[PDB]
């Protein structure tokens, strides 16, 4: 996943 | 101008932090082309033992971002993190590879 929230 | 030593292209996740784990100091970056999100860009950072990814995100306008601010590019994306922290936990500005 990614550090910064994608939605 | 130059071309940027950053633009990896579509470089496995794997691959980038194994290639990111290898650099020596924290903020060390390269930006890919995401397998997960066909036309997606991700930014890939070291810090510490790990290596941390930033999913490049778009607004209605096509701008890109990773939090609030919008840019107009991956490059001046790239640029402002160089003066200003990609992560909200810990300080970590961005550095050239080596």
């Amino acid at each position: 996943g990614y550090e910064n929230p994608t939605y | 101008m130059k071309p940027h030593p950053w633009f990896f292209g579509k470089i496995p996740r794997a691959k980038a932090e194994e290639m990111l784990s290898k650099q020596r100091h924290d903020g060390a970056f390269l930006i890919r082309e995401s397998e997960s999100a066909p036309g997606d860009f991700s930014l890939s950072v070291k810090f510490g033992n790990d290596v941390q990814h930033f999913k490049v995100l778009r607004d209605g306008a096509g701008k890109y971002f990773l939090w609030v601010v919008k840019f107009n590019s991956l490059n001046e994306l790239v640029d402002y993190h160089r003066s200003t922290s990609v992560s909200r936990n810990q300080q970590i500005f961005l550095r050239d590879i080596e």
